[PDB]
RNA sequence: GGACAUGGGUUAGUCGAUCCUAAGAGAUAGGGAAGCUCCGUAUGAAAGUUGCACGAUUUUUCGUGCCUAUCGAAAGGGAAUCCGGUUAAUAUUCCGGAACCAGAAGGUGGAAUCACGGCAACGUAAAUGAAGUUGGAGACGUCGGCGGGAGCCCUGGGAAGAGUUCUCUUUUCUUUUUAACAAACCACACCCUGAAAUCGGUUUAUCCGGAGCUAGGGUAUGGUGUUUGGAAGAGUUCAGCGGCUGAAUCCGGUGCGCUCUCGACGGCCCUUGAAAAUCCAACGGAAG
């Protein structure tokens, strides 16, 4: 919001439509789940200093999630305490990524 | 003259070579106006708290020939 | 420019030096009109013919067949009339055959 | 009652004006999403070009390639025609979830394009695939 | 002395001309005439500034296809600038500050693999379009009333100074600024649901409605208005000090008011109301 109306950065790795994005409330991490069945886990470090732009780097590409009817990962949630991810699939499977 | 409300882009446009001179205005409302001269456009930024204003004084590059009130 | 004419349309404005000065305002632009109906098209801002070049491609044409040159109602009528006329030609050809 | 699945019709409103479409499913009973005489119709946005045997196989395939378009339009906007096209792959693939899920929409468009290319290869529905001048 | 003498004085990418055409004029083609010359302006002209494109180069002698004057407007049409300051004399020109237009290439970032969304009117940061074929702006009479905005005029306070003042007079007079431009937001034509007369909506002026009313939801056009930036650092007015330092430059209300402009109507037309330069768009699908 302090950079510009245009997005600060653009990221286009997902092979399918990006469904859900969630940022961890405390830890400087966030996740993105799409219908491709793969979840991208990135680290975003935010610095209150004006000179220090946010440091956004990839951290992991979670895989091995079932895709049904062109729909894979539907929603992702961050644990309130640590870097634990709840991933919901189209097959009724909930994956706890510790 | 584009009124600029994002401090970070005011910082990056200052570091970009197009910037030539910068002026700081202190009005009666205890607001600090950062005016940056570019090639075609004069970009201004209004901040209301002094500590952020002072922090952005020292965040500006030393090469920029900043000036005080006119 | 003595003998003021329609070109010299001046509006009085108050300057920051507490002085009244006349500023020449150019004629307002006209929105493009539909070719068939003749009513002005919808979605095209009314600017000058020279200033129309600066606008983007999407800002001057509507995203539809014959968009920006024929009205939507005219476009619907033209599409319907062509289909019916084609059917009549098909019907006439079958009867003649 | 003039609207039935598999019937060929023409769209007279919207961006895809004057484009021939086939009624995949009828929703004339009405729906919350479209409180009117809507129906799911799949049409062609880029009609296939003329094919010359002298031209290369890759060039022929590129010319024959057609971009389909699937959308729900009102009955008044559509215009029924006497001709009708029926395909096995076009039955049962239309559903509310298909339009709801963007990935399903892309998959449906890919399937429709594959079916249309097979029909063009089979040399059927030439009038339907041919663009209409207006 | 507008006399005489001697010197000084007119600064522009944005103001005008320059460009376009008007009625007409006019050279050229041809024809007259002893002749100075006249008629003639796409006329029985081989009327193309490199008319255009195509091609492994075609008997290394070029084949195929397509399309077929100039002058005349310093009041008509037309890309683009404002403010403050400055001279003995020049300012939209000069100084200071702030913009805008046109054209030119690369570069950087972003976008599509000839992009999506919305039932629709249509929207968006982008989203190729040859030949050939169209459409629009330019570009169009006049009159009346209504609506909107701006400035000017009127006026209530606030402030400042100058008055008048034995007394009365919270009183008298004067002033109280925001430009071009750039940002975000702010209302009659159409679409969707709808099917209407027990006629409704409604103008200052009864206009429209199964060729689809009232009503509800949208879409576009933003005349404008709101908030700023520009911008107080400027200008003005009071106080001082010796150029410098203080303050204020505010809040309203308004009207058949005047001036200018815009919007929405209503007539009268008749002879139904210049042209071109220029710009844009559509159909089209050559090519990759």
């Amino acid at each position: 919001l302090d950079f510009s109306s245009k997005p600060y950065k653009n990221l286009r790795y997902h092979s399918r439509a990006l469904r859900d994005v969630s940022y961890h409330p405390s830890l400087p991490l966030f996740c993105s789940g799409s219908d491709d069945g793969d979840v991208q886990v990135f680290h975003g470090r935010v610095y209150s200093d004006l000179l220090a732009n946010p440091l956004i780097v990839p951290l992991k590409i979670l895989r091995n999630h079932k895709v049904v009817d062109n729909v894979g990962v539907l929603s992702t949630c961050w644990h309130p305490k640590e870097a634990w991810l709840f991933s919901a699939g189209a097959g009724g499977e909930i994956r706890m990524w510790t | 003259p584009r009124q600029i409300s994002d401090i970070k882009q005011f910082l990056e446009i200052a570091r970009r070579k197009d910037a030539t001179s910068a002026r700081i205005k202190k009005n009666t409302n205890k607001d600090v106006k950062f005016k940056l001269r570019c090639s075609k456009y004069l970009y201004t930024l209004v901040v209301a708290d002094a500590k952020k204003a002072e922090k952005l004084r020292q965040s500006l590059p030393p090469d920029l020939t900043v000036t005080e009130v006119g | 420019l003595a003998y003021n004419t329609r070109s010299n349309r001046t509006r009085i404005i108050k300057t920051p030096g507490n002085n009244i000065r006349y500023l020449h305002i150019k004629k307002l632009g006209t929105i493009p009109r539909c070719g068939d109906t003749g009513v002005p098209l919808q979605g095209i801002p009314a600017l000058r013919p020279r200033e129309f070049a600066r606008l983007s491609h999407n800002k001057k044409t509507v995203q539809r067949a014959y968009g920006g040159c024929l009205s939507a109602n005219a476009v619907k009528d033209r599409i319907v009339r062509a289909f019916l006329i084609e059917e009549q030609k098909i019907v006439k050809q079958k009867l003649k055959q | 009652k003039i609207l039935k699945p598999g019937k060929v019709a023409l769209i007279t409103r919207g961006r895809f004006a004057g484009k021939k479409v086939v009624i995949l499913q009828a929703i004339d009973q009405g729906s919350k999403s479209h409180p009117f005489g809507h129906a799911v119709v799949a049409g062609v946005e880029r009609y296939p070009l003329k094919v010359t045997k002298s031209m290369g196989a890759k060039r022929i395939a590129r010319r024959s390639r057609v971009k389909p378009f699937i959308k729900v339009v009102n009955y008044n906007h559509l215009m029924p025609t006497r001709y009708a096209l029926e395909l096995d792959n076009l039955k049962g693939l239309i559903t509310a979830d298909t339009f709801k899920e963007p990935t399903q929409r892309s998959a449906a468009r890919k399937t429709v394009k594959k079916t249309f290319e097979e029909k063009y290869q089979s040399g059927k529905s030439a009038w339907f695939f041919t663009p209409l001048r207006f």
